RNA sequence: GGACUUUUACUUUGAAAAAAUUAGAGUGUUCAAAGCAGGCGUAUUGCUCGAAUAUAUUAGCAUGGAAUAAUAGAAUAGGACG
RNA sequence: AGGAUAGUGGCCUACCAUGGUUUCAACGGGUAACGGGGAAUAAGGGUUCGAUUCCGGAGAGGGAGCCUGAGAAACGGCUACCACAUCCAAGGAAGGCAGCAGGCGCGCAAAUUACCCAAUCCUAAUUCAGGGAGGUAGUGACAAUAAAUAACGAUACAGGGCCCAUUCGGGUCUUGUAAUUGGAAUGAGUACAAUGUAAAUACCUUAACGAGGAACAAUUGGAGGGCAAGUCUGGUGCCAGCAGCCGCGGUAAUUCCAGCUCCAAUAGCGUAUAUUAAAGUUGUUGCAGUUAAAAAGCUCGUAGUUGAACUUUGGGCCCGGUUGGCC
């Protein structure tokens, strides 16, 4: 039950992490335009229905 | 008849058998007795304010390996010694010694989280200010 | 020490908070409707919940109780009044049977679209949030505003809005003042 | 505690007064006299909510110190004066006279009097008895002490008061067949005649009331008030006559006279 | 718009039954000049501590620090 | 007013159970939460609808019922009828 | 029996009697108890809460006592003591925010030393004076209501078409993509004014300004399962960390640290603690007790609970309210 581990290793990961910075991109819409846009793309743009629908497909 | 009583005059017997057997569940046990008010680091309150003593590091339970980092923490309002898990990656170092902290619990009522033996309270606060807004850059620790 | 006012909640969320089921059938309505929240679609089913209450016990008393005549005839005139139950099936067994779908049949922004004037839920929506559809004589600018059916008829462009008149508007008058400076007098 | 209380808040006025929950933290409190707290108008009350002369207490006050109203006869600059039960109101100004009797919603109705009708007041006798020198007394229930009363008159009686001199003219019995008026209750507001009239001696004396179309109803004698013989009341009746509609007709007429 | 209206029988009884602050809207009155309501509460409990016209007491006061 | 009173549980109806609140009737607060308003003319000298209703448990009160479950009665007749 | 009281009463006194309550829980102890109207949740039954807008009660640092008064055992009345505490020239003298605002302290935890009597009402000798009662505004993501952050064209490729679009045109029909391209629309904001108001602030209304990245840029959590959403890429290599729980991490990490993409709710979304449902895991409805936890070793037995059947049934007559049923 000690308690007294080691203390100096604190944040490695985070810290030694490569730092990237994020994209700009065009903002989404808020709101009703938001929800218009979901609607589109699940259900008046619906392509690929792997299953019954994919929503992240990754790469392939 | 199956046990209980079922005259329409045995209120009194049913009533009673309910009372002597909800001592066995453990809320109401702990409602009627007062045991958050009595025995507990936090004197029945959601959160609770202390001075950090010392950190520590502690090793996780098995299958696990890691060291946790939790702080020695001193309740204001009671004087009573606790461990708190001090959540993120790093967030060690934003908590520093004899700085004041905003502990809760965790989410298992009492009862030690993960594999992370004996602590039971996580630090929120640190000098006034949230170990999130200090973890993601939002705000500084007041130096002075 | 004063009498408090009274509140209260218009909506319920659900019980399972992720059903792929549900999740569809709302993302359907809004898209359909033209909605900003699952909020509007709850807030209906929270109206059904307690409309389909009321008669349900209504139903439960037996037919000629003077409490289930009255009540569930006012019910009934309600939602007849408002469109949502048809003008026949007047019964309580027919208010049961009421769905979401009926009560954002009646929504003005909907109204707005069906009655040509909008050619889109959305582009309904925006011309009744600014202010261009008089329900009456009324500039009403809330797209949940629930046409009772007697005002259908009467749904038109705002007499102070630019598609009613007198106005050709904040843009066009920028616009058209621009144009008046490149060319003269 | 330690004396009397001077404040009526609102939400504990009574409810027939009909004042919005909001606009106010309180609501007149009824001066002491002639009638029962819970059962008063307040002057201020009915020239302001009911007949709406006044905006406000202020104007209430500004119309009663030019001694336009008068109670029974008589002035009565007091705002929360407590006018109730066959109170007549004569506003000298618009020629105007009221009695207060409550419409069948148990409420004080603005309820209008000829002049001829307005000169007198009934009383119910609260009690008789002997005063000093032996001299018999009845007192009615607005608290009006009578002295020489007719031997024949005896409690839950009725008298005619003359309302310019304190005297009684002519006087009605408690038997069945008369018609009554309840004055409490939830029957508040019903007028029927007694079909009779059950003892319990040792407490609440019960009283059968029908009216026009045969409703029977029971209520304490204490909430009974004679007003006539069977048929042909000796005060105006209001607008209802005390029938008590049900919902659904009162719906159906709402219905029927609104469309004509 | 709707709001209310009251038309009297003669300016005098208008200048009896309005409010002032309604007379002062219509410049029928002049707004009074007085004090602010913390100031003649505060002179209120000033005067509260003299008994009397207090002439006397001034009188008492410049005497004894005169001499 | 009685040579006049077996007691009780239970259930029915009535009443009572402040207002706010709860349910709920009406009413386009622009909608809604709300509020108790308001509506209609001939706006030329005012006419008119409302501010309901239900529930509110036990105890007490009045009332109908007399199944259910207790209780009491004439046996040393000290019985009833008269 | 007397005394006292406004009055009943061991309320008190004198004398007298030996009573009074209690396993139907007296007496005592605890309460992170003021009581109720009510509140939260809830199929029904229930469970938890109610310091707090109304009603009743109690108190004004803690006790006690009393004056005036119709009414107070009053505290913005007094007297004394106890605790705290202010001024002082040391002789003395003055105190009571659980009123409003405000300060300290305590803490996870709660706002202005503002304006006004215009309204609601209340008091007074009183229409007039006064009222931190009350109202107004300020702070205020407690809770609640509604509901912006875009809409619509033209140019790009889809394709679902008909005379076997032959191989595509036809005045097909544009839902989706072209960080293009076009003119429209509006309030967030800002203000003439009016309205509002006791005076103002704001709202409602409104002249003139007010979107192109319409930077006038929405967030909070997540993406193995529960549980909606990636086995994409870089980092780390049982470390750092994550993880309510099962589990991730030891060199291909869908689970950590990030970027991209996606999901959920959205002006809100997480976290802790409590409580309700879920919990038929408290059970009356409605649990379980051979072996999973639980039939006393056994019998007697009081209080409790429960307790076989039987006493006017049957038939007949009359009144007599309701649905329609036939002009
Ligand atoms: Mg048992
Ligand atoms: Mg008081
Ligand atoms: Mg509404
Ligand atoms: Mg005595
Ligand atoms: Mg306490
Ligand atoms: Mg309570
Ligand atoms: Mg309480
Ligand atoms: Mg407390
Ligand atoms: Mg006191
Ligand atoms: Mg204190
Ligand atoms: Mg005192
Ligand atoms: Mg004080
Ligand atoms: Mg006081
Ligand atoms: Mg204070
Ligand atoms: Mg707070
Ligand atoms: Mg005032
Ligand atoms: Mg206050
Ligand atoms: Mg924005
Ligand atoms: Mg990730
Ligand atoms: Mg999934
Ligand atoms: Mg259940
Ligand atoms: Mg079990
Ligand atoms: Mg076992
Ligand atoms: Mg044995
Ligand atoms: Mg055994
Ligand atoms: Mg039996």
């Amino acid at each position: 039950a000690k308690v007294h581990g080691s203390l100096a290793r604190a944040g490695k990961v985070k810290s030694q992490t490569p730092k990237v910075e994020k994209t700009e991109k065009p903002k989404k819409p808020k709101g009703r335009a938001y929800k218009r846009l979901l609607y589109t793309r699940r259900f008046v743009n619906v392509t690929l229905v792997n299953g019954k629908r994919r929503m992240n497909p990754g790469p392939s | 008849g199956k046990g209980k009583p079922r005259g329409l005059n045995s209120a009194r017997k049913l009533r009673v058998h309910r009372r002597n057997n909800r001592w066995a569940e453990n809320n109401y046990k702990k409602r009627l007795l007062g045991t958050a008010f009595k025995s507990s680091p936090f004197g029945g309150s959601s959160h609770a304010k202390g001075i950090v003593l010392e950190k520590l590091g502690i090793e996780s339970k098995q299958p696990n390996s890691a060291i946790r980092k939790c702080v020695r923490v001193q309740l204001i309002k009671n004087g009573k010694k606790v461990t708190a898990f001090v959540p993120n990656d790093g967030c060690l170092n934003f908590v520093d010694e004899n700085d004041e902290v905003l502990l809760a619990g965790f989410g298992r009522k009492g009862k030690a989280k993960g594999d992370i033996p004996g602590v039971r309270f996580k630090v929120v606060k640190v000098s006034g200010v949230s170990l999130l807004a200090l973890w993601k850059e939002k705000k500084e620790k007041p130096r002075s | 020490p004063r009498a408090p006012r009274t509140y209260s909640k218009t909506y319920s969320t659900p019980k399972r908070p992720y059903e792929s089921s549900r999740l569809d059938a709302e993302l359907k309505l809004a898209g359909e409707f033209g909605l900003k929240n699952k909020k509007e679609i709850y807030r209906i089913s929270f109206q059904l919940s307690k409309i389909r209450r009321a008669a349900r016990d209504l139903l439960t008393r037996d037919e000629k109780d003077p409490k289930r005549l009255f009540e569930g005839n006012a019910l009934i005139r309600r939602l007849v009044r408002v469109g949502v139950l048809s003008e026949d099936k007047k019964k309580l067994d027919y208010v049961l049977a009421l769905k979401v779908e009926d009560f954002l049949e009646r929504r003005l922004q909907t109204q707005v679209y069906k009655l040509g004037l909008a050619k889109s839920v959305h582009h309904a929506r925006v011309l009744i949030t600014q202010r261009h559809i008089a329900v009456g004589k009324q500039i009403v600018n809330i797209p949940s505003f629930m046409v009772r059916l007697d005002s259908e008829k009467h749904i038109d462009f705002a007499p102070t809005s630019p598609f009613g008149g007198a106005r050709p508007g904040r843009v066009a008058r920028r616009n058209a003042a621009r144009k008046a400076e490149a060319s003269g007098e | 505690a330690r004396g009397p209380k001077k404040h009526l808040k609102r939400l504990a006025a009574p409810h027939h007064w009909l004042l919005d929950k909001l606009s106010g933290c309180y609501a007149p409190r009824p001066s002491a006299g002639p009638h029962k707290l819970r059962e008063s108008l307040p002057l201020i009350v009915f020239l302001r909510n009911r007949l709406k002369y006044a905006l406000n207490g202020r104007e209430v006050k500004a119309i009663l110190m030019q001694r336009h109203v008068k109670v029974d006869g008589k002035v009565r600059t007091d705002t929360t004066y407590p006018a109730g039960f066959m109170d007549v109101i004569t506003l000298d100004a618009t020629n105007e006279n009221f009695r207060l009797v409550y419409d069948v919603k148990g409420r004080f109705a603005v309820h209008r009097i000829t002049d001829e009708e307005a000169s007198y007041k009934l009383g119910k006798v609260k009690k008789v008895q002997l005063g000093k020198k032996g001299v018999p007394y009845v007192v009615t229930h607005d608290g009006r002490t009578i002295r020489y009363p007719d031997p024949n008159i005896k409690v839950n009686d009725t008298v005619k008061i003359d309302l310019a001199s304190g005297k009684i003219t002519d006087f009605i019995k408690f038997d069945a067949g008369k018609l009554v008026y309840v004055t409490g209750g939830r029957n508040l507001g019903r007028i029927g005649t007694i079909v009779h009239k059950e003892r319990h001696d040792g407490g609440f004396d019960l009283v059968h009331i029908k009216d026009s179309l045969d409703n029977t109803f029971v209520t304490r004698l204490n909430n009974v008030f004679v007003i006539g013989e069977q048929g042909k009341p000796y005060i105006s009746l209001p607008k209802g006559k005390g029938i008590k509609l049900s919902i659904a007709e009162e719906r159906d007429r709402r219905r029927a006279q609104q469309g004509l | 718009s709707v709001g209310f209206g009251l038309v009297y029988n003669s300016v005098a009884e208008a200048k009896k039954f309005e409010p002032t602050y309604r007379l002062v809207r219509y410049g029928l009155a002049e707004k009074v000049e007085k004090a602010s309501r913390q100031q003649r509460k505060q002179k209120k409990n000033r005067d509260k501590k003299i008994f009397g016209t207090g002439k006397r007491l001034a009188k008492k006061v410049a005497r004894r620090n005169a001499d």
